[PDB]
RNA sequence: UGGAGGACCGUAAACGGUAUUGAUCUGCAAAUCAUUCGUGUGACCUGCGUCUCGUAGUGAAAUGCUAAUCUAACCCGGCA
RNA sequence: GUGAGACUCCCUGCCGCCGAAGGGGCCAGGUUUCCUCGGCAAUGUUCGUCAGCCGAGGGUUAGUCGGUCCUAAGACGUACCGUAAUUCGAGUACGCCGAAAGGGAAACAGGUUAAUAUUCCUGUACCAUUUAGCGUUUAGUCUGACGUCUCAGGGCAAGCCGAGCGGCGUCGUCGCGCCGUCUAAGCAGCGAACCCCGUGGAGAGCCGUAAUGGCGAGAAGCGGGCGAAUCUGUAAUGGCACAAGUCGGCUUCACCCCGGGACCCGUGAAAAGGACAGCUAAAUGUCCGUACCGAGAACUGACACAGGUGCCCCUAGCUGAAAAGGCUAAGGCGUGUCGGAGUAAUUCAGUUAAGGGAAUUCGGCAAAUUAGCUCCGUAACUUCGGGAUAAGGAGUGCCUGCUGUGUAGACAGCAGGUCGCAGUGACCAGGGGGCUCUAACUGUCUAAUACCAACAUAGGAGAUUGCAAACCCGUAAGGGCUAG
């Protein structure tokens, strides 16, 4: 239970919602030419550069 | 720069409509006093306390406990939550 | 006890925090200066001629 | 009235807490210092053997509470005695 | 919720009753140093408290005046007596009570 | 650049060589008194000063200025301390040395008038007033030098309290370690012959020896003036 | 009776790292594991905080340590 | 059972691992890993329908817990001054920061969800500030607020025993074994030591403690005041299958209160806050954290890493000195995430080995021996402290019946009987001694080939310096040593 201030938790919130796949309709609209982005990650890897 | 975004509706948020409470998504920059005053200005119902929390989605959820009975149901009917 | 993987589990703390002025994790927590932009040391931004090469 | 001062055991004195360490000379010096310091000292005020050490150079009469600064281990040093008796002679003679 | 299968203690209680009687406690079962099984300062504490209480009761009921009570108190301090019974036997041998 | 000596590290002022100034009770000095002025005070308690390992007296004066004082030997609680030229020559009193009779013992002597006391402050040391002259006065210091001081230089009569502190042998490296915790000094100290040649002038070699004379000149630069600095002579008294 | 000690024995508490020159040596591990060992009321061990640094710091002194780097670190630049 | 597909996922039973850590609580850190649903192309040392994975959705509620406030070591800012100059530099003056383990105003019990709970709900409370009514300062003190070692007295969680009561287990014979028999803060009351006050009159000495001690500079004794933990009463209706729900005793740490003593060439923090003039009413009490892991899979070491961070703080029954080791609860698990098979050599780690007993080898390297406790007894040498557990020996189980000390727990001891190859029956647990070299000793050391005789040490000696000093840092301002 690391004790974050408000800005640290806000940054972790943005990092959490960045870590989601591309929507299906974006892949359908782009002719499958946009299938990923660099912000995919897993929590048990390289730690966040957030705090 | 309104403090209120919209009422928050989940299975747990609708669990408090019988308790006279109503949970809202508000501006994260706001405080309890601003949420209380803006809700009382927006609907006229008197608020007894504010139970605020900030979620991991980047938002703030506020639970307003009203004083008059059935104010939560009246506000839900006026908004169409129910 | 070793200097390799044995003592690298003591890395449970920080020496650089995310600086305000540039959003880079370079703000030293002991000298109160960002080592990338120099916030907390100067009003101007630190930039040196050795950060790139001689232009000739 | 005192410890069993055994047939061999009155050499170490209080410095038997150091065991066989630190050599006979330093043990002898510390034992003599402890014997000199722990002895009763007549208070100057109440004249009763009640002065005892409280710190490094601080002494206190247990009866009358007369706390004074003296030597680190002995209450009254001979140089202070010399100064007091010199001033006593100077006051008496004039 | 299934029952807790706690550690039974009937054999332990039987062994405890036998130990209370004085058995199952010989030198083949004593494994700790004499001084850990019973500390010496506690033995002195209980012995001297019993002796001082007996002397206090004797001085209270008038059977032991102050002149001999003071000496007996210092004797109990010095370890002349082994127990309350030893103190009583020495009292009845040298006749330190005010028999009348 | 062979590595700087321990003296150069100390002069730079690093935390290893800095005094733990927060541990000490108070700076010792005589109370500030205007010229042709005096103040009385009484001892409210004998405390322990970690800076000197000797007692210091907490003195409450007549203007209510609670001031820590260096404790002469024999000073007690409830004693009256007096200051000024009109103060009687008595143990524990602060007076000019020009009024002290020759042959008396003084301590916490001032180098200049209204100085606060510089010389004669260790536990048990004292000075002797030797001679009186119109512009001067001679005091025999604990070293042995006949220092010449102003007649108005104040001093407290008596020898400094805590005499005999060095009589006890240390007897153990832990005891000296615990004394050196509250000191500024570095403990323990490595001998220079055991150092490598980069660290000390005397270090290095296949066997422990200086290789050069240990008596160094007075005109040596910093980082070279080690060993026997500018010695008049060496060795035990033949 | 008393409860002193850089006291003693002692743990897979903690710290250290003797010997097996065992295991392993494209390993669990860029030095760890097993058994065997040293200290374990103090010059003790340790959390967190803070300070001392490159010809400088720190070092109970091995040229040891100063981020897997030390008889002068690392990053960039002089440098093609 | 589910599933198209099962050693591998789910339930039941059986058999097991940890059980002073592999369980419980949380710091730093992680950052959604938490919870529900649906999948198995990749991740998982196999497969997998499972999952810390993939996809979707949901989850963190505070006046009372923390931060916040205070100051510590020590930073940072402005001004002055210095510097060719600064974003650079010591000091001074004024500020401001600096602890989620220091100080600190106050909340507890039960319920509720899939995941939140001293936060939400029920009950019963308490603290602060401001406003108003009723009057006052005692205002300078006390507390906050202090090290190490040792110990007395009191209380209490946990633990244990006996009677009754209610369920479960066992039931070849017996009548035992296990679980439960509950009750918070708040409010009201008593108050042990210490201290103080009024009397008192103690020496061919008396009163005390575990111990030190106390006393005409006034002891014992008698009164009074100040004064703890806990306990009692209420909270009394909450939960318990609304099943009992009532009682006695022992012990009590490592937890709390209180007091004594010893040690220091160690003297063991400061400030905010709090008490002494408050009582009643009303309103207000913003902001941040709160999920989950906290580690043989959620941190760090490239990893689901045998390391490290954390063994940081707690941990029940028996044996036993014990938190050692062994066996079991609770709790967590069969994931220190490949299985079948029983057929060679060889290999890692173990068990046993006749007769000999170091003949092996550089060398008793490795392995073996001994081992707990009580009692007898214990040499050279020595700094008189030791060597010392020296060495060398005896006893030890179980059952029957007792004794002594203690208030008691418990401890110590005795008589007789009896079994075995063996009674510290397992676990646990020194082999011993002699003569030299070297260093006095405890300590420190090449993290990752050197734990040494090297380094340090106390002890001894020498040198500089009287303080605007000696020695040293800086270009300077000015500094370390030096609150000397
Ligand atoms: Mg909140
Ligand atoms: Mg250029
Ligand atoms: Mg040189
Ligand atoms: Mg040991
Ligand atoms: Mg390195
Ligand atoms: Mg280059
Ligand atoms: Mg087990
Ligand atoms: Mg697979
Ligand atoms: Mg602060
Ligand atoms: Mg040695
Ligand atoms: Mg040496
Ligand atoms: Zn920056
Ligand atoms: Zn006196």
């Amino acid at each position: 239970m690391s004790h974050n201030m408000k800005g640290q938790k806000k940054r972790l919130a943005k990092a959490h919602k960045q870590n989601t796949r591309v929507p299906v309709w974006v892949i359908v609209k782009t002719n499958r030419k946009v299938v990923s982005h660099p912000r995919r990650r897993h929590w048990r890897r390289r730690s966040l550069d957030v705090k | 720069m309104s403090s209120i975004n919209y009422p928050f509706v989940t299975e747990k948020a609708m669990m408090l409509l019988d308790e006279n409470k109503l949970q809202f998504i508000v501006d994260t920059r706001s405080n309890k006093k601003q949420i209380l005053e803006d809700v009382e200005k927006m609907y006229g119902f008197k608020v007894k306390s504010v139970r605020t929390m900030t979620t991991m989605k980047g938002m703030k959820k506020a639970v307003l406990a009203f004083e008059e009975p059935e104010a939560a149901h009246e506000i839900a009917t006026r908004i169409g939550l129910m | 006890m070793s200097k390799g993987t044995s003592s690298m589990g003591k890395r449970q703390k920080r020496t650089h925090a995310k600086c305000r002025r540039c959003g880079s994790v370079s703000f030293n927590v002991h000298t109160k200066q960002c080592t990338s932009c120099g916030f907390g040391k100067t009003s101007r931004m630190r930039t040196y001629k050795w950060q790139a090469k001689c232009k000739y | 009235m005192a410890k069993k001062f055994t047939k061999k055991g009155r050499i170490s004195r209080s410095a038997g807490r150091f065991g066989p360490r630190y050599g006979r000379k330093d043990r002898k010096l510390v034992a003599d210092l402890e014997e000199r310091m722990r002895a009763p000292h007549v208070c100057t005020k109440c004249a009763r053997p009640t002065v005892e050490r409280i710190g490094t150079g601080i002494w206190k009469c247990s009866k009358c509470g007369h706390t004074f600064a003296g030597g680190t281990y002995i209450p009254y040093t001979s140089v202070g005695q010399t100064l007091l008796r010199t001033m006593k002679n100077i006051a008496e003679a004039k | 919720a299934k029952p807790v299968k706690g550690v039974s203690r009937g054999r332990a209680r039987a062994l405890a009753a036998k130990r209370k009687y004085g058995h199952c406690k010989g030198h083949g079962s004593r494994k700790g140093k004499k001084g850990a099984r019973t500390p010496k300062k506690e033995q002195w504490i209980k012995k001297i408290r019993a002796l001082r209480r007996r002397l206090k009761e004797l001085r209270a009921d008038g059977a032991l005046d102050k002149s001999v009570y003071c000496r007996l108190y210092r004797k109990a301090k010095g370890g002349e007596y082994r127990s309350v019974s030893h103190l009583n036997s020495h009292l009845e041998s040298e006749k330190l009570l005010k028999k009348e | 650049m062979g590595k700087r000596l321990i003296s150069q590290n100390r002069g730079r002022g690093t935390p290893t060589y800095r005094a733990p100034s927060h541990k000490y009770k108070a700076d010792l000095r005589h109370p500030r008194v205007d010229e042709n002025s005096s103040l009385r005070g009484e001892v409210v308690g004998i405390e322990h000063d970690p800076a000197r390992s000797a007692p210091i007296a907490k003195v409450a004066f007549e203007n209510g200025e609670e001031l820590f004082l260096l404790a002469s030997e024999g000073i007690a609680v409830g004693n009256i301390i007096e200051c000024g030229d009109d103060a009687e020559v008595k143990p524990g009193n602060i007076v000019p040395i020009g009024n002290v009779p020759e042959g008396f013992f003084i301590c916490n002597v001032e180098s200049k008038p209204n100085d606060g006391g510089k010389f004669v402050r260790s536990s048990g040391v004292y000075a002797t007033v030797v001679t009186h002259e119109a512009t001067r006065t001679a005091v025999s210091m604990p070293s042995g030098n006949i220092k010449w001081l102003n007649p108005k230089c104040r001093a407290v009569v008596g020898i400094v309290a805590g005499s005999g502190r060095v009589d006890r042998p240390w007897l153990k490296a832990g005891k000296k370690y615990h004394k050196m915790k509250t000191r500024a000094a570095k403990y323990p100290r490595v001998s220079a012959v055991a150092m490598n040649p980069r660290d000390h002038p005397f270090g290095g070699g296949a066997w422990k020896h200086p290789g050069k004379p240990t008596t160094v000149s007075r005109n040596a630069p910093p980082g070279r003036k080690v060993g026997l600095i500018a010695a008049r002579r060496t060795g035990m008294k033949r």
